[PDB]
């Protein structure tokens, strides 16, 4: 119960927590770089 | 008068309420010897709307005067200079006024030649729609595809765009009814994930790179679907993918073989 639930528990939240920060990164990054994308698209136009 | 330059255009300040009653803004504007009107006339290039309105409305209709945000023209004062126009104040375009927009800046609040910095970056990206709804696979393409050709794929925090690789997180591969629960393998492949690798438990011809289990006696296995599978997988242990991303360090591809 003590040790092994502790550790259970707190693997999986940190397990999860993992989970978390890369979905959130690579949802930031589909912002950033999409966005991007269409700045550089603007400016590629604008350039041709 | 005091900004002798901020005279000579028609003002229809008559919502001046954006942060001070509008008779603050007036007397500002009188300051400065603008040329207040309360209503919009043909040279109103700036029609004062710190407050939306029927009338507002109306010239919002009427596509032929510049209904603003007044906080850019609090910041033209602030600089005692007209600041030029900037697409975040601006509520209801001159079609002279989207043309210019469309000129000075692109499809957002950035320019096509006054250069940006990250806080602009974020500014205009906010202003872009949110663009998440792209598949971030797709992304990992566009990424993958970039990150090469810019060069960012020296960024080993997203690396694995590039890389078509599988991790195992089952004792036998092939076999999705195996699973190996209170490992790091899920971990690992999350670590994949960070990378926007091609995350596969199980080995196809797509596969490229293997990642091994806890148990490293399953390279039988991924040899004999090396076999099956015309590629040859490149064998890797769990230290590959943990310091992808934990170090920060790609591991040799081929230190792991078996």
């Amino acid at each position: 119960q003590k040790e092994n639930e502790r550790l259970l528990r707190d693997w999986n939240d940190v397990q999860g927590r993992f989970e978390k920060c890369v979905s959130a990164k690579e949802a930031l990054e589909t912002d950033l770089y999409k966005r991007f994308i269409l700045v550089l698209n603007e400016k590629k136009t604008k350039i041709r | 008068k005091i900004s002798n330059i901020f005279e000579d255009v028609e003002f229809c300040v008559m919502s001046g309420t954006d942060s001070q009653p509008k008779p603050d803004l007036e007397n500002r504007i009188a300051e400065f010897g603008g040329y207040i009107v309360q209503n919009p006339g043909p040279d109103t290039y700036c029609v004062i709307a710190g407050s939306e309105n029927i009338r507002v409305k109306n010239i919002i209709l009427s596509n032929k005067h510049d209904v603003v945000k007044p906080a850019w023209l609090l910041e033209c004062f602030k600089t005692k200079s007209f600041v030029p126009w900037q697409p975040r104040f601006m509520i209801h375009m001159c079609p002279s006024t989207k043309e210019h927009f469309a000129r000075e800046y692109d499809c957002y609040g950035d320019s096509y030649f006054i250069d940006t910095d990250l806080n602009q970056l974020k500014e205009v990206f906010s202003g872009i729609k949110n663009s998440n709804e792209q598949t971030p696979e797709e992304m990992a393409s566009l990424i993958a595809d970039l990150e090469y050709r810019y060069s960012w794929d020296c960024s080993p925090l997203s690396m694995f765009r590039r890389h078509t690789v599988y991790l195992d997180s089952y004792a036998v591969i092939n076999d999705l009814s195996t699973k190996n629960e209170g490992t790091r393998l899920a971990i690992k492949a999350l670590e994949l994930r960070f990378h926007g690798a091609k995350v596969v438990s199980c080995l196809a011809e797509g596969v490229s790179h293997v990642i091994i289990g806890e148990d490293h006696s399953r390279v039988a296995d991924f040899k004999a679907f090396r076999r099956t599978f015309k590629r040859k997988f490149k064998i890797l242990k769990e230290s590959w993918v943990t310091d992808s991303i934990d170090k920060c360090e790609l591991q040799e591809e081929n230190q792991y073989l078996i």
